[PDB]
C-alpha cells in the first residue's frame, strides 16, 4: 500500500495570485520513464473532475490556469490566476501500484471583499403540526464567521444551524438557524452580529400580528 | 459518454445490498469499471476493479470480505454487493471507468447514497416560509433516511435559490430548508419514502 | 448491366464514429426489370428488417443498411447482393493505416525447473491487449500431435491501461529434452488473422559456464550492509538460472538484481546485498548456476565471504 | 432552413482504400443556394467539385486523393442558403488502436560536458513508416535566442522501421545555467505538431564508487582473461564509463557495459565487462576503469587500476 | 501490389542504360525498393535500396561505382542507371520491394535481362515443324539477337503440354530456340506459334 | 559482409520423402534476440518467392510441409512430405546487416519411377531450303541422342524438371546446310535403343 499526503489541508487565495498545493507519496510512482499521478477536484454534491494527468498534462476543456509539475515523489499543482468558481476540494492520485490510493484533499476558500448578510425571519400556518419552529436566514455574506442569537422576551435561551458551501458565483456563504412553550411567550427576534455590519441588526415580530 | 448510478438505499445491519452503474455509448476497445467509497468529509478509498469483458476481479485487501464486484457487458451495467454491513460501511459509492491506454478515471458516476440503519423510512413534512428585494422559502423537516432533494417549480425559479445541507435533528431525523430572493412553488422529492410534495411560496 | 457502388456514413469532425453506421448501396444504370436486393454479413444473409429500399427509373435503386457501432467495427465483411435476372460490392471496416498490432512471446523452461526441480514448464504470453479482446484464447499443440496436459491461463492489468494474458504449459521431463516443438495459437474475434508461435530446445553448441564471485570493499558509510557480485560468462546457450544461497537455502529473486544474457565477444551479472546479521549467522554465500552443459548434475557454484 | 450531411466512399472488402475518396454533400424552401468546400479552413478550387440540383435537392461531390484523405485533413461543406451560412465537417475515421509517434531527447554525456567540455544534445525519433521520412523536426530555444546548426540523418533498422536522429550542439555555459530546449516535429500526415523538452538534472547528487576485479586463470582460456568493473551509488543516472590501458582510452565498442538501474536503497549501479588479451597484459599489466559524473570529485573523474597476476 | 520492369535491352560496351520499375497502386506508409543482380546461373547478389519518399540510398561496396539508384515518389517508379557497361554486366536484374516493418522481401519484379555486346539487333527466323504421325508439331526460332524472344501458342489458347526450350548459341554468334507442344493423334484444329522479339520490335507467326 | 554457405549444392529426394538443406553463416544472424534469416526458392524464368522468414516463420500461403529451424550460425529447412511441385533452387538470405547476402543455392531433384522419352524426327522446312529430334517427358536427364555416326554437327538443349510431371525434355538440332536422315536414342528406362527416320522428301 502506497500512502499519499497533501499539503496544506486548506488555504485561501485571492483573485489575481497563484495557488499552490503539493502531494508526496510513499513510493516513486515513476515506472520505465512514465509518471502515474493525477489531479482531481470535486464541488459539493458532485463527482470529482480531472484537471491534470500524468503529473504535467491537461485534460480536455480545462483552462490554461491549471498546470502541474513534478516527478518521483514530489508533485505540484498551480492555479494562476484563480477565478471565482475554483472553490473545491483537490485530490492527488497514484496509479502505479495496486491498490490505487488517493491523497488527503485540500479545500480551497476564495478570498473576496466583505459582505453583510441580508436578514429575513420566518415564523412557524404550520402551527397545526403540534410544534413550532423559527428560522432566521443570512443570505450571501462573507466571510463564513457570523453569530446568531435568539431573544425570547428579549432574553437568550435548543437551536441547530447549517451553513451552505461557498457559492461559485456570489463567492459568499449563507447560514440558517432553526429555533424550535411557543404560545406562552410574546415577542421573538433574531440577533445577528457580523463583521460587515457597522451596528448589530435585529429583525423582530409579534405573534399573530396583522 | 456519462455514467448513471442506482438510487439511494437503506439497509439493516448485517444484510446485503446491490448497487448498479450504467454506462452510455459504446467503446469497442473496452473499459474497466472501478468503485470508490467516500464518507461525506473523508478521503477517497479504492475498492477494486472488474473487467466486464472477461469478468476478472481484483480487490483491495481491506474490502475482500465486504465487497464483491459483478458486471454484465450486454447492457453496459456494473454491479457491486456489500456483505455484513455496519455503521462504518455506510457511505457514498462512486463508479468510475478507466479507458483503454489510460491511467486515469475519465468518467465518474453520479454517486449512490447508502445509509445503514435499523430504523424504517420516514417521510418529510414541507412547510413554506412567509416573510429592494424580499425573500421566500420552504422548510422540509423531520425526514429519514438521507437524502431528500428540493427544487423550485421544476426549473421555473433557478437563480437565487439556496438549499442548505441536511441537519440531523436530535430526535434522529434530518432537517433542511430552501430559500429564494425575488425583487413560486417548491418541489420537494423524497425517493426512499416514495413521496413527492409541492408547496407554494405566498404569504398566509 | 447494373452497376453496384456502396457509400457509407461520414465520421464526425473529430473522427468519431456515429452511434449507427449506414451502408448505402447504389445500383444504377440497368435495363428496367425484375431485381432483388439482399445484404450479406460475412457470407451469410442478413434479414431485411435492417434495410429500406427505394426504386426509381435508365433505372436506379438504393438500399440503406443500418448497422450499430459494435457491428461495423467488428472487422466483419458486408456485401450488397443484387440479383438481376449476380452482381455484388463488398466493404469492411476501414483498417488502420499504421496499426500497432499484437505481439506474443513464448519462452523456454528454466534449467532449474528442468534439471533440479525436474518440473519444466513453458509459458505463452500476449501483451498490449485492450479491455475487450480480453478473452483471447491460447491453445496448445505439438509438432507430433502427442497429448498435452492441462494449461493455466491468467490475466493481469498493467499500469499503462493494457492487459497481458499468460498461459503456462508443463512439459514431460524426457520429452522436452529429445527435441519436441510446442505451439501456441492465439485467436480472438476482433483479431482478424490467427497468430502462431512455437518453441523448442536450443540447437547449438554446449559450453559450461564460468562462475566468479567477488565482494565489494568496505565503502565509507557502508558497514551495516555489504554488496556481493557474481559474474557468469562463456556459457552456451543463453538458457541459465542464477540463484543465491545462504545457510544452505535459496533466496528470492527480490533480494538480488540479475542482468539479461548478452552475447560475449554469453555473460550475466547478478548483485545481492546482505545485512549485518546475514553474514554473522553463516559467513558464506553460494552463487549457484544451473546450466545444461554443467557438471556433475548441471550445477556449478562458487562461494563468497564478507571477511 | 436547409439540412446538410456528408457521405464518403466505402473501403474495400479487405478494409483497403480506393485510389481516390469521393465525398458527397447532400443539401428546404427553394430560393438562393450555393455550396462551398473548405480544406482545414482554406477554400478549395471549385473545379474539384461537380454540383447537381433537382427541383429542392442539391448535392456536390468532391474527389480527394488518398494521400490527403489519410493525412487527417478536415473538410467542410459550406452552404449559404438565401442569407446565412450552414456548415458540416468531416475527417477520416480515427483508427481504433493507433501507434502514434515516438520521440526521445537525450541529455549530454558527462564525458562531453565535463571531460571534453563540449556537450551535445539529441532529438531522437523511433519507429515510423518510410513515407514519414520527410518528417522535418525543428529546434528552438526557450530563451528566444537563435540556435546553431544541427545534423540530420535517417537510418533503416532491422525490424523494417525508420529512425531519424538529429543531434544539436549546445554551449557549455548555457546548459548548466538551467536552459530548456525543445524539439518540434512536423509532417503532413500529422495534423498537429509533436514537441518534447529536456533540461539539466536538478536534485540530489551523489558520488559514484568503483570496484575493479580480475578473474582467476580458467583452464580453457590460456591467452585471455576477463576484467569486470562495478559502479554504484551515484545520482542521478547521467554517467559515462571508459576503460584505459597504457595511457590511452579503449573504444566504446571494446567493452560491454549496461544501463543504470536503481539500488535497493540510495543510488544506481552499473556493471562493466572487458575482455583483454595476453599481449595486452604483457605490455602493461594495468587497466583503469574511469567514470565521469556530476558529483564525482574532484575533477568529475574517479578510477582504479587492476592487474591480472 | 505488382511490380513490372522494363523489357529486354541491349547496350554497347562503355555506354549507359537505365531500367524502370513501377509499382501498381498507392501505398500509404512507404516502402524500400531494392535491386538484385543474378549473373547467368550464379549467385544472387544484392545491389542496394532507395526510399523514394526522401531519396536516401545505401549501396554495396562492389556496385558503388557501377549502379546509381533514382526514384520519383509521385509515379511510384524507381530507376537504376548502369554505367561502364561490360560483359560482366550481362545478367538478369530484378527489382524487389521491402514493405514497412518487414525483415524480408514482399514483392518481386519480372526482371530486366540486359545483354551487353557489340552485335547487331537481329530479328528471328521462324520455321515450322511438320507432323508426320499422340501427335507432335513444333516451331524453330533461328538467328536472332539479342535474347530473349517471346513465344506463344495459338495466341495463348493452348498452354498445357508445351515445352519452350532455352536458347542455345549458334556458331555464328546467334541464338536458336525451339518450342514444341503435344496434342491428341487426331490433331481437327489449328496450331500456330507467335514469336515476339522485344529488342528489335518484330513479331511473326507461322502455322504447323 | 556476412556470407552464407548452404549445403549441399544439389540433392535428390524420392516423392514423399524428407528433404534437408543446411545454411551456415560466418556470423550470428541474430540481433535483439531475434533471428533475421529468410528462405526463398526460385522457379525457372521467375523471380524467387519467400518461403520462410525469421527462420522459423512461414509466409502467407505456403504449404505446411516446409519447416525451418535454427538460429545463430546454423540453419535448416525441412520439406515433408515432398511433392512434385517443389522442383526449384533454394536460396537462404540474411537481413541482419547491410549488405544482405544469399547462399550458393541448393537444387532439389524429385526422384520418381523411370520414364522413357517419346522420340520424334522432324525433317527441315522447305522455307529455309535443320533436323530436330525431340525427347519429351523422360527421366532422368542422363540421355544419349546416311547411317553416318557423327559428332560436332548438332547442338543440344534441355528443359527444366517439370513442376507437375517431374520429368525432363531434350531438343537436338542436326544442321545440314544446302539424302537419308535419322536419329538414334538410348536411355536407361528403355530396353534397347530406338530410331526415328524420315525421308529426303
Ligand atoms: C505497457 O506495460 C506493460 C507492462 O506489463 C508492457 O508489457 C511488457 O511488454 C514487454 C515488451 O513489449 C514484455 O517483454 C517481453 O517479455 C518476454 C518474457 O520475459 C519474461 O520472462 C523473463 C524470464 O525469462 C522475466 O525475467 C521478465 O520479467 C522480468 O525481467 C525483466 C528483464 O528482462 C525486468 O525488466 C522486468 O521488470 C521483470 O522483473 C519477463 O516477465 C521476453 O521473452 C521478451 O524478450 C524478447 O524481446 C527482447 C527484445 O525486446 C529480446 O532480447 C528477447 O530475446 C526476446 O526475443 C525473443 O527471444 C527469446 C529467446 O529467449 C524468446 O524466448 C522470446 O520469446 C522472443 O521470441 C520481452 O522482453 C513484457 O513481458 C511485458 N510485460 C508483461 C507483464 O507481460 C507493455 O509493453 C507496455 N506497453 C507499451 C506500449 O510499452
Ligand atoms: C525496431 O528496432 C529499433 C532498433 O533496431 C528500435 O529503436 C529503438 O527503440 C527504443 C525504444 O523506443 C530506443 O530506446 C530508447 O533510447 C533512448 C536513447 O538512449 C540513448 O542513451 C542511452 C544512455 O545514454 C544509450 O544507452 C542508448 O544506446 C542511446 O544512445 C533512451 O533514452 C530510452 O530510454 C527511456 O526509457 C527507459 C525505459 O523505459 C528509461 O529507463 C529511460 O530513462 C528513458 O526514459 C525516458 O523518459 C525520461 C524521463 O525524464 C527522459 O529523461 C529520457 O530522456 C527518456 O526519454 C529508450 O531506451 C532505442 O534508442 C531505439 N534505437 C534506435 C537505433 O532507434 C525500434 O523501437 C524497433 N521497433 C519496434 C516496433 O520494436
Amino acid at each position: 500500500d502506497i500512502v499519499l499526503t497533501q499539503s496544506p489541508a486548506s488555504l485561501a487565495v485571492s483573485l489575481g495570485q497563484r495557488a499552490t498545493i503539493s502531494c508526496k507519496a510513499s513510493q516513486s510512482v515513476d515506472y520505465d520513464g512514465d509518471t502515474y499521478m493525477n489531479w482531481y477536484h470535486q464541488k459539493p454534491g458532485q463527482p470529482p473532475k480531472l484537471l491534470i494527468y500524468a503529473a504535467s498534462n491537461l485534460d480536455s476543456g480545462i483552462p490554461a490556469r491549471f498546470s502541474g509539475s513534478g516527478s518521483g515523489t514530489d508533485f505540484t499543482l498551480n492555479i494562476h490566476p484563480v477565478e471565482e468558481e475554483d472553490a473545491a476540494t483537490y485530490y492527488c492520485q497514484q496509479t502505479n501500484e495496486d491498490p490505487w490510493t488517493f491523497g488527503g484533499g485540500t479545500k480551497l476558500e476564495i478570498k473576496r471583499t466583505v459582505a453583510a448578510p441580508s436578514v429575513f425571519i420566518f415564523p412557524p400556518e404550520q402551527l397545526k403540526s403540534g410544534t413550532a419552529s423559527v428560522v432566521c436566514l443570512l443570505n450571501n455574506f462573507y466571510p463564513r464567521e457570523a453569530k446568531v442569537q435568539w431573544k425570547v422576551d428579549n432574553a437568550l435561551q435548543n437551536s441547530q444551524e447549517s451553513v451552505t458551501e461557498q457559492d461559485s458565483k456570489d463567492s459568499t456563504y449563507s447560514l440558517s438557524s432553526t429555533l424550535t412553550d411557543y404560545e406562552k411567550h410574546k415577542v421573538y427576534a433574531c440577533e445577528v452580529t457580523h463583521q460587515g455590519l457597522s451596528s448589530p441588526v435585529t429583525k423582530s415580530f409579534n405573534r399573530g400580528e396583522c | 459518454v456519462q455514467l448513471q448510478q442506482s438510487g439511494a438505499e437503506l439497509a439493516k445491519p448485517g444484510a446485503s445490498v446491490m448497487l448498479s452503474c450504467k454506462a452510455s455509448g459504446y467503446t469497442f476497445n473496452g473499459y474497466w469499471m472501478h468503485w470508490v467509497k467516500q464518507r461525506p468529509g473523508q478521503d477517497l478509498e479504492w475498492i477494486g476493479y472488474i473487467n466486464p469483458t472477461t469478468g476478472h476481479t481484483e480487490y483491495n485487501q481491506k474490502f475482500k470480505d465486504k465487497a464483491t464486484l459483478t458486471a454484465d457487458e450486454s447492457s453496459n451495467t456494473a454491479y457491486i454487493e456489500l456483505s455484513s454491513l455496519t455503521s462504518d460501511d455506510s457511505a457514498v459509492y462512486y463508479c468510475a471507468r478507466q479507458e483503454y491506454r489510460h491511467s486515469w478515471f475519465a468518467y465518474w458516476g453520479q454517486g449512490t447514497l447508502v445509509t445503514v440503519s435499523a430504523a424504517s423510512t420516514k417521510g418529510p413534512s414541507v412547510f413554506p416560509l412567509a416573510p429592494g428585494t424580499a425573500a421566500l422559502g420552504c422548510l422540509v423537516k423531520d425526514y429519514f433516511p438521507e437524502p431528500v432533494t428540493v427544487s423550485w417549480n421544476s426549473g421555473a425559479l433557478t437563480s437565487g435559490v439556496h438549499t442548505f445541507p441536511a441537519v440531523l435533528q436530535s430526535s434522529g431525523l434530518y432537517s433542511l430548508s430552501s430559500v429564494v430572493t425575488v425583487p413560486y412553488i417548491c418541489n420537494v422529492n423524497h425517493k426512499p419514502s416514495n413521496t413527492k410534495v409541492d408547496k407554494k411560496a405566498e404569504p398566509k | 448491366p447494373p452497376t453496384v457502388k456502396i457509400l457509407q456514413s461520414s465520421c464526425d469532425g473529430g473522427g468519431h464514429f456515429p452511434p449507427t453506421i449506414q451502408l448505402l448501396c447504389l445500383v444504377s444504370g440497368y435495363t428496367p426489370g425484375t431485381i432483388q436486393i439482399t445484404w450479406l454479413e460475412d457470407g451469410q444473409v442478413m434479414d431485411v428488417d435492417l434495410s429500406t429500399a427505394s426504386t426509381t427509373q435508365l433505372a436506379s435503386t438504393q438500399s440503406e443498411l443500418t448497422l450499430s457501432q459494435k457491428h461495423w467495427l467488428s472487422d466483419r465483411t458486408y456485401t450488397c447482393q443484387v440479383t438481376y435476372q449476380t452482381f455484388e460490392d463488398s466493404t469492411k471496416k476501414c483498417a488502420d493505416s499504421n496499426p500497432r498490432g499484437v505481439s506474443a512471446y513464448l519462452s523456454r523452461p528454466s534449467p532449474f525447473d528442468l534439471f533440479i526441480r525436474k518440473s519444466p514448464t513453458i509459458t505463452c504470453l500476449v501483451v498490449d491487449l485492450a479491455p475487450s479482446k480480453g478473452t483471447v484464447q491460447l491453445t496448445w499443440s505439438r509438432a507430433s500431435g502427442k497429448p498435452v496436459n492441462h494449461s493455466t491461463r491468467k490475466e493481469e492489468k498493467q499500469r499503462n491501461g493494457t492487459l497481458t494474458v499468460t498461459s503456462t504449459l508443463p512439459v514431460g521431463t524426457r520429452d522436452w529434452i529429445e527435441g519436441e516443438t510446442y505451439q501456441c495459437r492465439v485467436t480472438h474475434p476482433h483479431l482478424p488473422r490467427a497468430l502462431m508461435r512455437s518453441t523448442t530446445k536450443t540447437s547449438g553448441p554446449r559450453a559450461a559456464p564460468e562462475v566468479y564471485a567477488f565482494a565489494t570493499p568496505e565503502w565509507p558509510g557502508s558497514r551495516d550492509k555489504r554488496t556481493l557480485a557474481c559474474l557468469i560468462q562463456n556459457f552456451m546457450p543463453e538458457d541459465i538460472s542464477v540463484q543465491w544461497l545462504h545457510n544452505e537455502v535459496q533466496l528470492p529473486d527480490a533480494r538480488h538484481s540479475t542482468t539479461q544474457p548478452r552475447k560475449t565477444k554469453f555473460f550475466v551479472f547478478s548483485r545481492l546485498e546482505v545485512t549485518r546479521a546475514e553474514w554473522e549467522q553463516k559467513d558464506e554465500f553460494i552463487c549457484r548456476a544451473v546450466h545444461e552443459a554443467a557438471s556433475p548434475s548441471q550445477t556449478v557454484q562458487r562461494a563468497v565471504s564478507v571477511n
